[PDB]
């Protein structure tokens, strides 16, 4: 179910924990180059880029493993009315694996050892945004929830995406999959991918990122990254 | 020269010295739980000896004195005052209880029944053992069989295992098939204890404390300490890993939940948020400048 559309000027996040006030910073991070292809509807490659619209919440959870089998550890990650967990158990996932609404068998038909655990408030709570990059044994997650006005497509903003948790598992990301709770269904996400670039960041005085300059994009903007 | 002429003359320079220091950390909430390694009042036997994984919380030793004086505290890699200055990645704790005169060979390059057929340490063994009677809660006049251990064995053990496997030890030339008598013995024998027994005899319990490294974040580290929070004077401080002289002073920026310090357009930080109560402070150096003579003529 391939598609392909713009990207437009989404995708930005805060590459720190510092504080700054009208002050135009420059940052060599990874991030979503402007205007770029975006696949709409799975090799992780460096980074990925996730959103989705639909109010049912029946995308809930998202499966990162190497083998996505039961030989090599897997995090799985589940939002539900509660609370989330979050595990490193090499579960034994099926072709299809979807929520019954609420047995896991269909999810997954065994589970295994693991040696971390996680509990809080569930991710989940328009359109919603969230980027998910693993580096340096530290697996990062952004996230960003903005009522949107009815459209079909990417609103032209900007919307920065701060910073949610950061664990410190150190396992390799190569695949990731999507879940869905079930009677027939109709759903629509979104995926990007990160790549490195040279960003150029401009901060109002209360500490929010307002705009940002892509370096590469055009000989004007790298004019205006040049003069700062 | 020992002559001045009429003009003013910069000589030296000078800085306001530091009054004290300060040192803040967050809450010390998540503790390792090591009232449940002690207290058990169920230690299984020496051939099964539970393991457990203490991780991602803070561990304090000082409730481990706590119990009563201890048979033997002996400590192999690590100072015991420096137990809360190291800090590790993960933490595995066994217990068992064994008789009071195999407390000997519970440790590295030992030979014995119970160091070669139940428990094996490494030579590189890395971490505290403990051993304090417990007469009184594991023995009955009747006499107690519910602490078993191996006695025969086809090979020795390696380091860090355990085997639970009950069959019938065979040890002459002819089949045993399942069967006890002849040349066929059961390998698990079981302890006998009686309130009236002799020291050396009388229940043992064993606790044993392993540290290890690998590439991973250490994720378990000691209780750290912190200072009080002073204001208005020239003080150092450590405010979660980053150091500084200045003067703290209150603030008004309005940080967003995440963020926990500040710079400004020369990268320079001006203001951090105290980890244990939240709230903004601005920091500014401490006064320095030249100094100057002025002065006519020495004639
Ligand atoms: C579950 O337990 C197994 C052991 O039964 C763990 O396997 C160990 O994993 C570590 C970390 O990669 C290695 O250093 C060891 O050499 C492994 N030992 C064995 C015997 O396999 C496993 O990591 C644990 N966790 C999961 C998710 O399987
Ligand atoms: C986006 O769509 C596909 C994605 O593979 C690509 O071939 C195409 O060149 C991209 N750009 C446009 C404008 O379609
Ligand atoms: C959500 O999942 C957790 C996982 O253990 C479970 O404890 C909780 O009961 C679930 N929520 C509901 C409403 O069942
Ligand atoms: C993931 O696998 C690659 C090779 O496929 C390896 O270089 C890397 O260290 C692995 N990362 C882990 C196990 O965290
Ligand atoms: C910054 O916060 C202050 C106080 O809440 C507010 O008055 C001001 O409008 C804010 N600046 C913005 C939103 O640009
Ligand atoms: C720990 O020892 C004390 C000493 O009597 C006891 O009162 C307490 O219940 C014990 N904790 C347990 C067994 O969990
Ligand atoms: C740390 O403990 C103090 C004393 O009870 C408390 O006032 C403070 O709120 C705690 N810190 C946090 C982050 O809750």
């Amino acid at each position: 179910t391939q598609s392909y559309t713009n990207s437009f000027t989404r995708g930005v996040y805060y590459p720190d924990k510092v504080f700054r006030s009208s002050v135009l910073h420059s940052t060599q991070d990874l991030f979503l180059p402007f205007f770029s292809n975006v696949t709409w509807f799975l090799p992780f490659n460096d980074g990925v880029y996730f959103a989705s619209t639909e109010k049912s919440n029946i995308i809930r959870g998202w499966i990162f493993g190497t083998t996505l089998d039961s030989k090599t550890q897997s995090l799985l990650i589940v939002n539900n009315a509660t609370n989330v967990v979050i595990k490193v158990c090499e579960f034994q996932f099926c072709n299809d694996p979807f929520l019954d609404v609420e047995s896991e068998f269909r999810v997954y038909s065994s589970a295994n050892n693991c040696t971390f655990e996680y509990v809080s408030q569930p991710f989940l709570m328009n359109l919603r945004e969230f980027v998910f990059k693993n580096i340096d044994g530290y697996f990062k997650i952004y996230s960003k929830h903005t009522p949107i006005n009815l459209e079909r497509d990417l609103p032209q903003g900007f919307s920065a995406l701060e910073p949610l948790v950061d664990l410190p598992i150190g396992i390799n990301i190569t695949r990731f999959q999507t879940l869905l709770a079930l009677t027939a269904g109709a759903a629509a996400y979104y995926v990007g991918y990160l790549q490195p670039r040279t960003f150029l960041l401009k901060y109002n005085e209360n500490g929010t990122i307002t705009d940002a300059v892509d370096c590469a994009l055009d000989p004007l903007s790298e004019t205006k990254c040049t003069l700062k | 020269s020992f002559t001045v002429e009429k003009g003013i003359y910069q000589t030296s320079n000078f800085r306001v010295q530091p009054t004290e220091s300060i040192v803040r950390f967050p809450n010390i909430t998540n503790l390792c739980p090591f009232h449940e390694v002690f207290n058990a009042t169920t230690f299984a036997s020496v051939y099964a000896w539970n393991r457990k994984r203490i991780s991602n919380c803070v561990a304090d030793y000082s409730v481990i004195y706590n119990f009563a004086p201890f048979f033997a505290f002996k400590c192999y890699g690590v100072s015991p005052t420096k137990l809360n200055d190291l800090c590790f990645t993960n933490v595995y704790a066994d217990s068992f209880v064994i008789r009071g005169n195999e407390v000997s060979q519970i440790a590295p390059g030992q030979t014995g029944n119970i160091a070669d057929y139940n428990y094996k340490l490494p030579d590189d063994f890395t971490g505290c053992v403990i051993a304090w009677n417990s007469n009184k809660l594991d023995s009955k006049p009747s006499g107690n069989y519910n602490y078993l251990y191996r006695l025969f064995r086809k090979s020795k053990l390696k380091p860090f295992e355990r085997d639970i496997s009950t069959e019938i030890y065979q040890a002459g030339n002819k089949p045993c098939n399942g069967v006890a008598g002849s040349n066929c013995y059961s390998p698990l024998q079981s302890y006998g204890f009686r309130p009236t027994y002799g020291v050396g005899h009388q229940p043992y319990r064993v606790v044993v404390l392993s540290f290890e490294l690998l590439h991973a974040p250490a994720t378990v580290c000691g209780p750290k300490k912190s200072t009080n929070l002073v204001k208005n004077k020239c003080v150092n401080f450590n405010f979660n890993g980053l150091t500084g002289t200045g003067v703290l002073t209150e603030s008004n920026k309005k940080f967003l939940p995440f963020q926990q310090f500040g710079r400004d357009i020369a990268d320079t930080t001006d203001a951090v948020r105290d980890p244990q109560t939240l709230e903004i402070l601005d920091i500014t150096p401490c006064s320095f400048g030249g100094v100057s003579v002025i002065t006519p003529g020495t004639n």
